[PDB]
């Protein structure tokens, strides 16, 4: 019948957890992050089957 | 010595086929020596640079080939690696 | 069928640097289009309903040879087939003077022959080390 | 790159020659059939 508010204990718990998470994310970013992204620059070859020209 | 053992096994197998009198068409013969052609291909591609390599380099290459998915290539590499080791 | 004179030397391949580990090391036999070893006995001469089984037997022989990738007398590789190049396309062309029922059945069996060629070429290629042990076991 | 170019040109000439061969053989056979009728 009315637009009541969200829970209160849950709301404040979420606020505290968000503060902690923001702190941890800033700390990770300052440490160049623990996860990044890559592309492979080199491939294997075998001396039994070696190549130099076509 | 492993190469020679393989060659002797192949000769024995080919002679058993021929004198067995159970090959009656070239298609049947080619069917019988399919895996032996594969084995000779392996034994002839592994030892192309035999005069240009050292035993430990062979050991490294055979360690790389012992993880091959093809059970035949892995068998052959395991035998060669075991002798050299 | 009368013999033609061509040079057929079965030798190993000279350069094996771009050949997979299980790739074929011999060279390819002479193709019918360039080096036919027989004068093709035209099938129109056994199209009579009495000599129908003779043409049937010749087509069955060509089919048993195609089923392992070997072109027959009346079923041959098409023009763009280059046996040296391993990435070549694979199709068979069927003698146009063949009995139409035999042409239909022969196209059906040529499907399997081409599949055999492509699958043999496929495992030869995938026997390399750069493909991973899953593709190598496949 | 130059070797790959020459390969492509030679492959094309081969395919055209083979297609021409078949066209020519068909003409040749029609002539043979006409001749067999005439010599008979």
């Amino acid at each position: 019948d009315v637009p009541m508010s969200q829970p209160l204990k849950e709301q404040e718990v979420r606020e505290h957890q968000m503060k902690k998470e923001r702190f941890d994310r800033a700390l990770e970013s300052k440490l160049l992050g623990k996860r990044h992204i890559t592309y492979a620059n080199s491939d294997i070859s075998n001396k039994e089957l070696y190549i130099n020209e076509i | 010595i492993e190469i020679s053992e393989e060659l002797q096994n192949y000769t024995a197998f080919v002679n058993n086929l021929v004198s067995s009198g159970t090959v009656v068409s070239l298609k049947s013969l080619y069917r019988e020596i399919y895996e032996n052609i594969i084995r000779l291909r392996i034994y002839c591609r592994f030892t192309e640079h035999l005069e240009e390599l050292s035993g430990d380099t062979f050991l490294i290459e055979l360690n790389i080939f012992k993880s091959h998915g093809d059970l035949t290539i892995r068998k052959i590499a395991t035998n060669l690696f075991n002798s050299m080791i | 069928m009368e013999i033609k004179e061509v040079d057929d030397r079965a030798e190993l391949l000279r350069y094996t640097n771009n050949i997979p580990l299980l790739g074929k090391l011999v060279n390819h036999q002479p193709l019918w289009s360039t080096n036919p070893k027989l004068k093709s006995f035209s099938l129109e001469k056994i199209s009579a309903p009495d000599q129908r089984r003779v043409q049937e037997a010749l087509v069955v022989k060509d089919l048993l040879n195609v089923l392992i990738g070997l072109e027959g007398t009346y079923i041959r590789y098409f023009n763009d087939y280059e046996p040296s190049d391993p990435e070549t396309p694979i199709e068979f062309k069927i003698a146009k003077k063949m009995d139409p029922s035999f042409k239909t059945f022969s196209r059906r069996i040529v499907r399997y022959g081409k599949q055999y060629m492509i699958l043999t070429r496929a495992y030869e290629k995938w026997s390399d080390t750069s493909f991973g042990m899953v593709l190598q076991r496949f | 790159k130059s070797l790959k170019h020459e390969i492509k040109e030679l492959r094309k000439e081969k395919n055209d020659t083979l297609n021409n061969y078949d066209t020519l053989e068909e003409e040749t056979d029609d002539l043979k059939n006409r001749l067999q009728a005439l010599e008979k």
